[PDB]
């Protein structure tokens, strides 16, 4: 639950969005579970979001999309109902980070759940 | 004085004897001051005045407690 | 370092009772270095004679041909400034409007409004537009203040929406040592107590350019050659309520509505469409300073407190809330769906035109200044740092043109709150919002919407919010 | 006072005239200097008279009441 309110007070301050790497490695185990990284975040901060965008958080999804879990991003803003939403502003950006996603090419999962990765495509 | 003189002379060349008025408007003045008779500052002044009212009221209260104390046959 | 040079050798060297012979026989021999001779007004009481003869020797120093039958009484030669306090143009008036603003002790409003409309009155035009055209464009800008006075008396309901918010009528009279007035400021906040206005005698139902904030509209111009009338026309009362305004003739009049902003409030690119659409081009004809709008435009209006001390905020706007201590942020430097920044227009640029099209040219404005007074009020003089408590930081994100939005993790709830605070009409914004399907409910009611609408004040607003829909 | 009253009263008359005769003869913060201490002049000549009121005031009131304190003794 402390990820929640660990991830407010990161965007409580301005913080430089790429130091903010060494305080959620600081505030976690550091390899216990990643189930709880930043794949649920780009949910809850756009859930009060609604009718708009919310920048300067989107940066930590762009420093995070260097290497992080592709896969748990990729299931969660594919079942995430944002069309549903009709908001025509968060969907751009959606629109946007899923350019720098998957233009280039997905990433390996070095075991089984990797083609769950595709599943999720 | 200063203002009175600088105003004439002002109104007066601004395109006879105001020269020897003012001076002797200045020497009567001088006169006055002189004859008044206190050339200190008034601090001084002052400081006795204030002297001279607390003597008063210790008279006064002394000439008022000397009717009061009756006690003769 | 001394003043040893003043009284003790200059008594001796002022080259007595018999030195008074400099009248006649040494006499065969300023504007800002001998103010001695110019100043006569200080060394002596303001006298009747004292101002008459300065102001004619600050004319016989500019250069300005004019006279009287004697000394003691001496009116200007010029349009209608021909008064007289306590025909060649104009017809001779004796109006209060030059008799009771300088009725007992008056020694400040002479020298100032006076020569202002006299350079004013300057033009490359030889005796056909100097003089010609000034006195028409002076007689042609009273119709509209005729038709405005008119529409404010027939708007008998309350001088709140009608005198100084929905539209003009809030002006004073245009002659001479006054012009026009106007109140282009919306302000919503009273002084130190309860919004008493009338102050001691303030009953004319005129509202003059005194009681708070007003701006002061003139009509004026070197090279704004348009085609417009040349004489006021509508004066006659309407059927009911009010009328257009109908012209007609229609000549090129070397003039323009030059009005004095006082402070250069940053507008949209709507505001300069609809300029470029009412008299042939736009109000301005320069580089569109292009930079943070409401950046600037808070410093600007914040800069009035600010001491000579620098500010160096760099986006923090940290202050006071109902109990406690919060921050604020201004959302810059984020692009919006707009693309680029905020177009910004700090310029005193107020030339507008004649009363065409215009009926809701402040609005607008006033809407855009409210916007601004809103996002501003959170920074005026607040400083205060590394506050372990409260310090709720939010950003306004005015996304939308004239449309801002604030979300701040609320303490009522483990979860952000946003709300959508846009500026719909020019003093009733819109308050609503848009929850999600799943997030706790610390989002208040319409109550709290139009508390917040009414208190028209962010930081204000916030702490409302944190208060009143808490209320734990 | 009267005496030192007077003087500076003097000496900043002629300071005026003599900068008055030198402005007229050649075409901020010593005209300010010297209507002060005029202003101040003319301030402490009024204290004077009124000091020099209550002065005779206050001898008459003494000696009213070295009068009544010598009859008393007596």
């Amino acid at each position: 639950v402390n990820l929640k309110q660990a991830i407010l007070q990161a965007w409580k301050e301005r913080w430089s969005d790429y130091q903010w790497a060494i305080n959620m490695k600081k505030f976690f185990p550091k390899g216990a579970t990643w189930d709880i990284l930043n794949l649920a975040e780009a949910l809850l901060e756009q859930a009060m979001i609604g009718p708009s965008p919310n920048p300067l958080i989107l940066s930590y999804l762009k420093y995070a999309i260097s290497s992080q879990m592709v896969s748990c991003s990729s299931v969660l803003t594919a079942i995430s109902k944002f069309d549903d939403f009709s908001r025509d502003l968060c969907v751009q950006a959606l629109l946007d980070i899923m350019d720098m996603f998957c233009d280039r090419l997905s990433c390996h999962g070095k075991a089984e759940e990797c083609i769950g990765l595709c599943r999720a495509l | 004085f200063l203002p009175l003189v600088h105003n004439v002379i002002k109104c007066m060349d601004k395109d006879q004897d105001l020269n020897a008025l003012k001076t002797k408007f200045q020497e009567l003045r001088k006169l006055i001051g002189t004859m008044p008779g206190i050339h200190v500052s008034p601090e001084q002044q002052q400081q006795q005045l204030h002297s001279l009212r607390e003597q008063v009221r210790t008279k006064n209260e002394l000439l008022q407690k000397y009717k009061s104390l009756c006690m003769f046959e | 370092l001394s003043k040893m040079s003043s009284l003790l050798e200059r008594l001796h060297a002022k080259f007595w009772s018999e030195t008074i012979k400099l009248v006649r026989q040494v006499m065969e021999k300023q504007h800002l270095v001998s103010c001695l001779e110019t100043l006569q007004k200080a060394l002596k009481v303001t006298s009747l004679p004292a101002m008459t003869d300065r102001l004619e020797s600050i004319a016989r120093q500019n250069g300005l041909g004019s006279h009287l039958s004697a000394s003691g009484t001496e009116c200007y030669i010029t349009s209608d400034m021909f008064y007289v306090e306590v025909h060649h143009g104009e017809n001779p008036v004796s109006c209060p409007e030059l008799v009771q603003q300088l009725r007992e002790k008056n020694f400040e409003e002479f020298s100032k409004h006076l020569k202002g409309l006299v350079n004013l009155y300057n033009l490359p035009g030889d005796n056909k537009l100097k003089t010609k055209m000034y006195l028409a464009l002076q007689s042609l800008e009273q119709d509209l203040s005729k038709m405005a006075i008119m529409y404010w008396k027939a708007t008998n309901a309350a001088p709140l929406d009608k005198i100084l918010h929905g539209s003009v009528g809030y002006l004073t009279p245009r002659s001479g040592g006054h012009l026009m007035n106007m109140k282009y400021y919306a302000s919503p906040s009273d002084l130190l107590d309860d919004k008493t206005a009338s102050p001691i005698i303030l009953h004319e139902k005129n509202v003059p350019r005194s009681l708070g904030m007003n701006a002061s509209v003139t009509i004026e111009g070197t090279s704004a050659m348009y085609k417009l009338p040349i004489a006021p026309l509508i004066m006659g009362s309407h059927p009911a309520d009010n009328k257009w305004t109908p012209s007609f003739n229609s000549v090129d009049l070397p003039a323009c509505f030059f009005l004095k902003f006082p402070q250069p409030i940053p507008v949209s690119k709507a505001f300069v469409q609809k300029l470029q659409n009412c008299t042939g081009i736009p109000l301005f004809e320069t580089p569109p300073t292009y930079l943070p709008l409401y950046e600037l435009i808070t410093q600007f209006e914040l800069s009035k407190d600010p001491d000579p001390l620098p500010l160096n905020h760099n986006m923090r706007f940290y202050a006071a809330l109902p109990g406690q201590q919060h921050c604020y942020f201004l959302n810059k430097d984020a692009p919006l769906p707009d693309g680029q920044s905020l177009q910004g227009t700090l310029v005193s640029k107020i030339t507008f035109q004649h009363p065409g099209r215009v009926p809701l040219i402040l609005n607008m404005i006033r809407h855009q200044v409210a916007y601004n007074t809103l996002i501003g009020s959170c920074v005026k003089r607040t400083i205060l740092k590394e506050d372990s408590p409260g310090l709720l930081q939010f950003e306004v994100c005015p996304l939308s043109e004239s449309r801002f939005s604030v979300s701040f993790q609320h303490p009522v709830n483990d979860s952000l709150v946003c709300v959508v605070m846009d500026v719909q009409d020019s003093t009733h914004v819109s308050c609503k919002l848009y929850k999600g399907l799943s997030d706790a409910l610390i989002c208040t009611d319409d109550f709290i919407a139009k508390v917040v609408q009414r208190c028209m004040s962010i930081p204000v607003t916030m702490r409302a919010i944190r208060r009143k829909a808490e209320t734990i | 006072t009267r005496e030192r009253l007077l003087s500076a009263l003097e000496d900043l008359e002629v300071l005026s005239r003599e900068l008055i005769e030198m402005l007229a003869i050649s075409r901020e913060n010593q005209v300010l200097e010297l209507l002060i201490h005029r202003d101040g002049d003319f301030q402490e000549l009024m204290k004077l008279a009124l000091n020099q009121g209550k002065v005779h005031h206050e001898m008459q009131a003494l000696e009213k009441e070295v009068e009544k304190r010598d009859s008393d003794i007596q």
